[PDB]
DNA sequence: AAAAAAAAAAAAAAAAAAAAAAAAAAAAAA
DNA sequence: TTTTTTTTTTTTTTTTTTTTTTTTTTTTTT
């Protein structure tokens, strides 16, 4: 009826609006995808940087330009949040392996905030390029942006297990994810073990992956939390600071030196809290408190009084202030576009399945490209064999269309060079869509419209003697490449060989040492 | 009518007719001073009371919302009808005094009845240049002193506030811009209600400080409170927060029906001259389908007439519903199998008793799957002899990405309802495309081997000149666009908030907006499962 | 290389403040006399043009344009580039808007524009003619702050943007304030200057009676306009359009302000009227309202029965901001230095700019046409003798050897090539080419570039139709070269071209007067 | 080459082949290590002591450049512009 | 009459805050 | 010994303010 006013129930409107908001947040800002381990914001930011050409071996670009490109094209949710995401990706105390290379002030663990968008400059890290390898080979599905004027990837064809490696943290409506970082070498070793035996136990995966590895080195107190998290997806882990108790040789006084602090702990807030506890007489025996972080470590001096044990004071500080914190693991991620609590083996299996899909799609694309180029090279070789009557036909023709019709209508003899060329790999080297009407048929080659157009686009520069041999060599190389790609597609073992070689290369290039210590308790 | 074709659902010509008639009658009432003598202002649905009209139009290239042709969405028609009506109806009113006076008498009687229908009230002091009345500095108040003629628009910020303030009617419209997301009163303590954002709404409405011994809804300064947030997800969230505030703190206002919801458009879509406003993604999908079937003809043979537009619309609707179902069923079975099952012959439960027939059917299915394959997957069949029920359930193996999996088509899948719908769509599309079939979109010609090719070609041709403008809030809309869509009472589309059941409303508010997370997560998961499992 | 070196406070202060003063005066504060733009406007328009924000293309988000301007060209941070874009987009600021924005861009009521993430930006149609023939090296390009790109030093304008849109900016020593003018009248003044270069300021006053503000209004005097257009400085009083409406039924009067002066906020105006009424500094006002119903503006001021109304209106003019004194101060950069300048100086500078632009464009087009004619001569000679050229290219082992053979061999002129080449004669060879090459005694001597173009020739172009295409293109290029040489040779033809362009600009973007000049 | 202009232009163009300039729009664009290397470390510092050679001349310069009156400031800026233009 | 002080026009330098949405640890009321 | 309210993430929605610089006017104060 198209009435100006209609009734709506408070229940129906509330339910529809809140369910729409909750599902939108859950699927589209809060949780990461299990495959590439990135949220949509990170995916769109990296895609914008890659499209601009912020390569790891090129000059920096200002954050304002990248943020404007992200907001204008891909991500319509305001520039301040996008710049904060870029800042978190650039800084090294947040991510275990930084996806962005920063040039300027990006904050610190002392609590300093990052510089404004107009000062800093950004650039992709070298790891982010392997996070987007073979993106151009249609290895992942592309989806429209908010306007529909551009295309964004649905997922990145990653070579790194970014979810386990860099972790994640987000607050959806019903859900909330919290995944710690890990060591890339240990994670790749676990992936290789899973590839070797897919019925591998969580005990074996934990032998290869002893536990998390935060960007700030520290001590993990227990292991029961790690085992519970990696066998169920939830568990509390206690992270302690690498404090000590120095004893002066000359005098009997003592000092406590905090070399490291837990993950996601602010130095300034921690020092303020310790000062408040000392002022309120909550913790006794603290003679003084300062920082001596002289860019050769991280030194926090806590002087002990003469009438104090010192170790008792250190234990009291571990109990009370934020020198010990509990990391609540909650491994929630999007799997098949829905939230799911998942353990370590599920994440590794999802990554290996993603690698299978990516390599198969890449091989299909490369095979199609090679077959098309071989088709064009067959046309060019057959044309160069019969270049004189082709020149006569084109000269006699009034227009290029008549030349196309004449070339298509006239079958062509191969000649010695093309006949010798088109002997090895005559089968399984033609494009699949090509009908049997065209191609070689009892010596006489038959051209298509595309081949005739390619022949007409041939230049006089390529009529020299050397370019003919160049075309023959290119055709032989394409035949070898097609044979190798078909061998990859035929055998499932060769797919695993290729994936294992790629993972070993990734472990070699970006391998790193473990920072934390998983002590027993 | 448009080219002697009726339009049940009106169209642009109907809107132009309504706007011109209302404007001319209001101008005539103001000029002659009949409104002043009666002391009542006429509104829409009173100038249309007891009316008969016929609006015939002849467009050379008309454009309709659908092949049923119930709406005319041609943008060119509204302006011409409006201009001609605004001239000639005014000329008619000037020439004929007696009939104009009789019609004005009828309109005044209707307006008096409408005013008598309203409840008792009191005129309220309004913010003005000379006097502010202790109201907020961000309130762009109106000039009407009487409530039940004024209306307050609650918007999301100062940019949306400026866009709404520039385009409005200063006599009636008042605007009170908020600041982003507001407090969740369900979670927040009552002492936290003393906040800058929420106190601004309390001051303007003049329901006192929402206390037990002070909340007096009779002193409400506007009897129409309109929640015009943005047309996106966070706008919906802020709408839910505002509804929580109104229901929990001022339930009498919601019961009396003063709370309204505006529906600004999220998209504007343009194709050459024509333009149109779209609300949500499903409306965008319907519009895309409508352009795809706009001037589209499908021939089953080289020499055969084009199909009916409504029949093609029904086919495309069934196809899209089945494709949505197949996307829902991506977890259970491969999409390629489910798509291929449309074109294959139906398999009934009686066929399961015989073994050779099932082997022939699954062999044909797997052969067609292998023939049309363009990825690395390889399809193979296998029949499992169920000795319990003397059945023969086929199984289709697939080795995709080097991973082998089995998808047995159980006895429940044959009579699962999803396969029934697939079979019905197949029965529609067994032979609607011969070898020589083609489609046209004017002078363009395209032979098509399958229905998917025809649909894809129609979509690609539809999206050639298409341009889309997504409004990320009301600050991106011009004041004219925001006025014409969801501020003008003629072209308004509002929703009156009402409480169907108090108990159910209280339970839903507590579950969705309360402190406890477990019922909220359970509610979200259950609704997600219900959405996924619409088709049995 | 001391760690610490004493410096006098006088020298440090002088050097630092003079660096700041010269930088502000040259770069940011004052506009350029030729294109009428500041560097911010120039860089914004150049960034939008490079992005392709054409007037008929779809809009782009303002955040993208601001980020592109800041990242590439403008090193001075966002939230001022967006403010300049907002001012260029909104119509009550500029007489002819250079940007066509969508969304909330503010109003005379005083609403601020929407944030950067809401609005969208697109060039106006006139902004393209402000940047016409930029690609034809008609202006000098200056390096970027990083040196990675280049920016125009000045736009090759066709509109007198300084007089048309005006300007307003504050430098350290100076300060400019130029009102806007009507484009038709300013173009008529330019044409009058072209017709008679020794024109007095009285004739330019006849063609250009005064400024034409985007907000229609009334200008009281004319001696201020005459002083501004003679000396470059003058004071102009801008009155509001207010009419005392007497009701027919009763003797009460209401003052209805139809239009407002330039750069006056309606909200502050109504607030000041309310303050005067509350303080009883202006008597006779009964009520005060705003009734701007999207059909202009309407500020109703009900007058009490015991008041004349005309007296109240005169008091509102004298006390309130319904009258504003617009101080004209025409300071603009001329040859990279500030200079107070009158109307005739601005018109002469614009005409000199158009002379330079047209001459540089004609030189560029002549060079391009001569190069293309050279390549077409090569292709025609190759098509005449395609058989031995095919033989030589086939027998050569590498393309470099083929180039050497083609350059070494002098080639016979075909009959079609013989008729084609001799008709053109001179005035088609490029200037840089030596006399060694080209036609010499009925034999064409190819160059290295011509041989490379012949080797790049496709087999598609051996058809019959393409030979006729090359012949027609060569004849058209000869005609174009003749026309360009005629334009460059004569100084009268240069002014004919400039006058035709100005007349076309007046035809496309003609507009009527908005403000009224009166005698009082 | 055939002119000094051609040689200088070729030399400059080859100079700017691999070049890359990073302009710092304030200290927020510099890394803290770059700040330490350049202008915080006392080893590699380059400072300047502010000193007053003449009190009267300093007072006159401060009043002219920073006072309320604009005409002496304009005259000073114009005189320095002419001095820069001349030898 | 006279001086001094405040505001606003347009490009520059700087920054500041209020809420949702989960988990999980303090730190007081009860 | 037990409730209750407060901090912290990291993506989202929203706004706000202080100076420099020159003419010109309007207050206000003597």
């Amino acid at each position: 009826l198209a009435r100006e006013i209609t009734p709506v129930n408070i229940e129906e409107e509330l339910k529809s609006s809140y369910l729409d908001y909750a599902m939108s947040v859950i699927v589209g800002r809060a949780l990461p995808d299990v495959r590439d381990g990135l949220k949509p914001v990170h995916r769109r930011v990296l895609y914008a940087m890659n499209v601009l050409g912020n390569d790891w071996n090129k000059a920096y670009k200002k954050s304002a330009r990248v943020v404007g490109d992200v907001i204008g094209k891909y991500h319509p949710h305001g520039d301040s949040a996008v710049y904060d995401t870029i800042v978190r990706m650039a800084q090294p105390f947040s991510l275990r392996y930084m996806l962005v290379d920063g040039q300027g002030n990006f904050g610190s663990i002392d609590g300093d905030s990052a510089a404004a968008m107009r000062f800093t400059e950004i650039r992709l890290a070298k790891i982010a390029h392997e996070l987007m390898a073979d993106l151009e080979k249609e290895t992942v599905d592309f989806v429209d942006n908010y306007d529909g004027t551009e295309k964004i990837p649905d997922v990145m064809p990653t070579k790194i297990p970014n979810l386990l490696v860099n972790g994640s943290s987000g607050i959806a409506v019903g859900m909330a994810t919290n995944i710690p970082p890990h060591n890339l070498t240990e994670v790749i070793n676990g992936c290789l073990a899973y590839i070797d035996d897919e019925d591998i136990s969580i005990e074996g995966l934990m032998e290869h992956i002893p536990g998390p590895d935060f960007p700030t080195a520290a001590i993990i107190n227990g292991r029961r939390g790690i085992e519970e998290a990696y066998r169920t997806g939830r568990g509390k882990v206690y992270i302690r600071a690498r404090a000590e108790v120095e004893v002066d040789a000359k005098t009997g006084r003592e000092t406590i030196i905090v070399h490291e602090i837990p993950y996601q702990v602010n130095k300034a807030r921690l020092i303020e809290k310790i000062a408040e506890l000392v002022k309120e007489k909550r913790v006794e025996g603290i003679s003084a408190l300062r920082d001596e972080s002289d860019k050769d470590g991280m030194r926090i001096v806590i002087e002990v009084k003469r009438d104090a044990v010192g170790e008792v004071v250190l234990n009291n500080l571990y109990s009370q202030t934020q020198l010990q914190v509990s990391f609540g693991i909650n491994m929630v991620a999007l799997h098949h576009g829905q939230p799911k609590i998942m353990n370590l083996k599920d994440i590794i299996a999802a990554f290996v399945r993603h690698r299978r899909e990516v390599v198969t799609r890449r091989t299909i694309f490369e095979l199609r490209k090679a077959r098309d180029r071989a088709h064009i090279l067959e046309a060019l070789a057959v044309a160069l064999a019969n270049i004189d009557p082709i020149i006569e036909l084109i000269r006699h023709a009034p227009t290029p269309a008549e030349a196309k019709t004449a070339l298509v209508a006239n079958p062509w003899q191969l000649g010695n060079v093309a006949a010798m060329l088109e002997r090895a790999g005559d089968d399984a080297a033609r494009p699949e869509w090509l009908e049997p009407e065209f191609g070689v048929r009892d010596g006489l080659y038959y051209l298509t419209e595309q081949q005739a157009q390619a022949i007409l686009d041939l230049r006089l520069q390529k009529l020299t003697g050397l370019e003919h041999e160049k075309l023959l060599d290119e055709y032989k190389e394409l035949l070898d490449q097609i044979a190798e790609l078909l061998r990859i597609l035929g055998s499932a073992d060769r797919l695993m060989e290729v994936i294992r070689e790629e993972l070993e290369l990734v472990r070699e290039q970006f391998g790193d040492k473990r920072r934390t210590e998983i002590t027993a308790n | 009518f448009t080219n002697n074709i009726p339009q049940r659902d009106g169209g642009t010509h109907l809107a132009g007719f309504r706007a011109a008639m209302t404007r001319t009658l209001n101008a005539y009432m103001d000029k002659e001073g009949y409104s002043k003598k009666a002391k009542v202002s006429a509104t829409g649905d009173d100038a249309r009371e007891g009316l008969i009209a016929v609006v015939s139009v002849k467009v050379p290239d008309p454009k309709f919302s659908s092949q049923t042709k119930d709406k005319l969405v041609s943008s060119e028609v509204k302006s011409a009808v409006e201009q001609q009506m605004n001239e000639l109806l005014a000329e008619y009113l000037l020439e004929n005094p007696t009939d104009a006076k009789i019609v004005v008498g009828k309109i005044i009687d209707a307006a008096r009845a409408r005013e008598a229908a309203r409840r008792a009230r009191e005129m309220t002091r309004r913010k003005g240049a000379l006097d502010l009345a202790g109201l907020p500095g961000k309130l762009a108040d109106c000039q009407e002193r009487d409530p039940a003629l004024s209306e307050l628009y609650l918007v999301e910020g100062d940019s949306a506030g400026g866009s709404a303030k520039q385009g409005r009617n200063r006599k009636n419209q008042a605007i009170l811009p908020l600041k982003g997301k507001i407090l969740n009163v369900e979670k927040a303590r009552f002492d936290k209600m003393l906040s800058s954002q929420e106190v601004a709404t309390l001051i303007t409405a003049l329901g006192c400080g929402i206390g037990r011994d002070e909340y007096n809804p009779d002193k409400l300064r506007y009897h129409s409170i309109i929640i015009m947030t943005d047309a996106d997800v966070d706008g919906s969230h802020i709408r839910t927060l505002l509804l929580t505030f109104f229901y929990r703190q001022m339930p009498e206002i919601v019961e009396r029906g003063h709370v309204y919801i505006a529906q600004p458009p999220l998209y504007k879509v343009k194709k050459g001259k024509q333009e149109q406003y779209i609300k949500d993604d499903e409306a965008m999908d319907q519009y895309q389908i409508s352009i795809a079937l706009d001037g589209a003809t499908l021939h089953t043979n080289a020499s055969a007439p084009a199909l009916a537009g409504e029949a093609l619309e029904k086919l495309v609707s069934e196809y899209n519903a089945t494709q949505k179902m197949i996307n829902r069923m991506e977890r259970r079975y491969p999409k390629a199998m489910l798509k291929e099952l449309i074109y294959q012959p139906t398999l009934t439960e009686a066929d399961l008793s015989d073994e050779q027939t099932v082997t022939r059917w699954v062999n044909a299915l797997v052969s067609e799957l292998n023939d049309k394959e363009q990825h690395g997957s390889q399809w193979k069949f296998d029949v499992h002899t169920n000795a319990e029920q003397n059945l023969f359930e086929p199984i289709v193996r697939v080795r995709t990405h080097g991973v082998d999996t089995d998808y047995p088509l159980d006895h429940e899948f044959i009579t699962g309802g999803e396969y029934r719908r697939i079979c019905t769509l197949g029965e529609k599309l067994r032979g609607l495309l011969e070898e020589d079939a083609f489609i046209e979109r004017g002078e363009r010609r395209q032979p098509v081997a399958s229905f998917e090719q025809a649909l894809d070609w129609l979509v690609k041709e539809s999206r050639r000149g298409l341009s889309i403008q997504r409004y990320k809030g009301l600050g991106e809309m011009n004041p004219e666009q925001l006025w014409e869509t969801t501020m003008d009472p003629e072209s308004r589309r509002m929703l009156r908030v009402t409480v169907k059941d108090a108990i159910a409303a209280d339970q839903l508010f507590t579950t969705l907006m309360g402190d406890a997370v477990e019922p909220r997560r359970a509610f979200i998961e259950e609704n997600a499962l219900k959405a996924a499992n619409i088709d049995i």
